[PDB]
């Protein structure tokens, strides 16, 4: 129709949800909190790797393509890093 | 039976962020073994995600005027989900096309497989949206579920992984998230 907000109510219940199904939805709630918490904190720690490395390379006067295949060092052990952790077994 | 995500219930919690950053591909960083981690960490919480509204997934196989088939050449909802997660699993643990040894690449074939793994997961989002959404709703579980579908959405369009055809049933919530689904 056109951009009209709308809002509903829930009866919010949990009951005769079958007990297991209750147990289940807790520890889906502390795996996804605890994955995208850690997933930021990858992210953060591969990103202020490669930053320092990179004005670190800068000063020393370097030439271009040395920083690179430094940088493309990090790299090949950085996709170490990540096929390390896809390798799982849980 | 069709549901209604579109309602005060487009409250996503856990995505203080538009999911740039943790979607992105790392500078440096081999391209395969990128693609390669996400899709299995999405298999991964996906299926155990389909694992807590499985009980009341039976018979009633997919959504609205879009309903998804496995059966052509040589199911109810419960079937085709459970049969595209183990299928998943085979795939995302064939050392063929996810090698574990560090000298081994990913063959030509990768690519071309990680668009199939990544459209059955959509598939499996569609019916558990459309028709197991309001247990989640139940559960208290909105918050996760939507962060995870921006994600995934997220994902699918920065790398071009998943047409935009192809998100045709749950393109009104992507729409909707847009402020989180990516820009
Ligand atoms: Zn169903």
């Amino acid at each position: 129709n056109g951009t009209i907000s709308n809002y509903m109510y829930f009866e919010r219940r949990p009951d005769l949800l079958t007990k297991g199904t209750q147990d289940k939805a807790a520890a889906v709630k502390l795996k996804i909190e605890n994955f995208y918490q850690s997933s930021v904190k990858y992210a953060i720690e591969r990103n202020e790797r490669r930053v320092e490395l990179e004005t670190e390379l800068t000063s020393h006067n370097w030439s271009e393509e040395r920083k690179s295949r430094q940088l493309s060092s990090l790299g090949k052990k950085e996709s170490q890093f990540l096929r390390l952790r896809r390798t799982r077994l849980s | 039976q069709i549901m209604f995500l579109s309602e005060p219930f487009v409250r996503t919690a856990l995505v203080k962020g538009s999911f740039k950053t943790i979607v992105q591909l790392p500078k440096y960083v081999d391209l395969g073994e990128w693609i390669a981690l996400n899709v299995f960490e999405f298999f991964t919480n996906l299926n155990q995600f389909y694992g807590v509204v499985a009980e009341y997934c039976t018979p009633d196989n997919a959504g609205p005027h879009t309903d998804y088939l496995w059966l052509d050449a040589n199911l109810p909802a419960s079937q085709y989900i459970d049969l595209a997660l183990t299928w998943i699993n085979n795939k995302v643990n064939d050392k063929n096309l996810f090698p574990t040894k560090n000298g081994l690449p990913f063959p030509q074939q990768f690519s071309r497989d990680v668009q199939r793994i990544m459209v059955q997961m959509f598939r499996i989002f569609a019916h558990i949206y459309h028709h197991h959404f309001d247990k989640i709703v139940h559960l208290s579980l909105e918050a996760h579920w939507n962060s995870f579908f921006s994600h995934f959405i997220s994902f699918a369009k920065e790398f071009k992984i998943i047409d935009r055809k192809e998100m045709a049933p749950l393109l009104p919530l992507i729409e909707s998230f847009e402020k989180q689904g990516k820009i």
